[PDB]
């Protein structure tokens, strides 16, 4: 299917279920993070966080979800085995024709460090296009 | 109408049942008709009725 | 008497290796709430179990 043909790291969550759980995780995301579908479907994506994760950054994501809007930030995430990586992360809601929020989309791009300037511009372009591809692929669900 | 919104509109499915259907819809979208048929059957059965 | 069929199907769902406990409870409660639909619910559990197989 077209959603399965999207060769990027992403998850999709359902805010209408208690605690906004992951209901779809891409093949790339699972292998990058070392988790299986059985392990993380039904879980809030906060399991990616840990000791060196910046609290104020996580706060910005919380607030954007509360307000039902987009956000793009960078923060430290961990794999299952405990390996650190920087996540250039973009979030955005899927809405129906009346504007009601159906799901949240989240797209990840792994780095070894915080990026800025042209490197950041390129990464942001990649993840935002992907999110639009995901939204188009899932618009009947 | 979208599949997820339809699953959520059903009063008499519990949270786990709703989750299970939605995940199923996303993994095999070509089965959406069959899945929604089933969820409505269960919702009919679990009504206070 | 979908009684034997209901317990049979519940037993199988319980043993599916790629489903989590939330998903097992979803299908098992579904069966006991609508035993007539034992077959269809069993099939759906198996399709979900295969989709969650390791790659
Ligand atoms: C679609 C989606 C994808 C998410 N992906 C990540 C992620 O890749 N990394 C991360 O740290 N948090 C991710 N989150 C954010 C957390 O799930 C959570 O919303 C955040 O921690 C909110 O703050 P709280 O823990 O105080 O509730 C994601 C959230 C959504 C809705």
């Amino acid at each position: 299917t077209t959603l399965e043909r999207i060769e990027k790291n992403f998850v999709i969550t359902d805010p209408r279920l208690p605690d906004n759980p992951i209901i779809f995780a891409s093949d790339s995301f699972l292998q990058l993070t070392e988790y299986s579908r059985e392990e993380i479907l039904g879980r809030n994506a906060r399991f990616l966080q840990g000791p060196e994760t910046d609290r104020a950054t996580v706060r910005k994501i919380r607030d954007a979800i509360d307000n039902q809007t987009e956000v793009t930030v960078q923060l430290i995430n961990y794999t299952k085995s405990g390996k650190k990586f920087w996540n250039l992360f973009h979030l955005q809601p899927m809405r129906d024709q009346k504007g009601d929020v159906q799901y949240f989309i989240g797209v990840q791009l792994d780095g070894t460090e915080h990026v800025r300037d042209a490197a950041e511009r390129e990464g942001v372009m990649l993840i935002k296009k992907t999110a639009e591809n995901i939204d188009e692929a899932a618009k009947e669900l | 109408t979208r599949a997820g919104a339809e699953i959520h509109s059903l009063p008499n499915l519990n949270v786990e049942q709703k989750f299970a259907f939605i995940v199923s819809l996303f993994d095999d979208p070509s089965q959406s008709a069959n899945l929604l048929a089933e969820a409505k059957k269960l919702n009919d059965a679990q009504a206070p009725k």
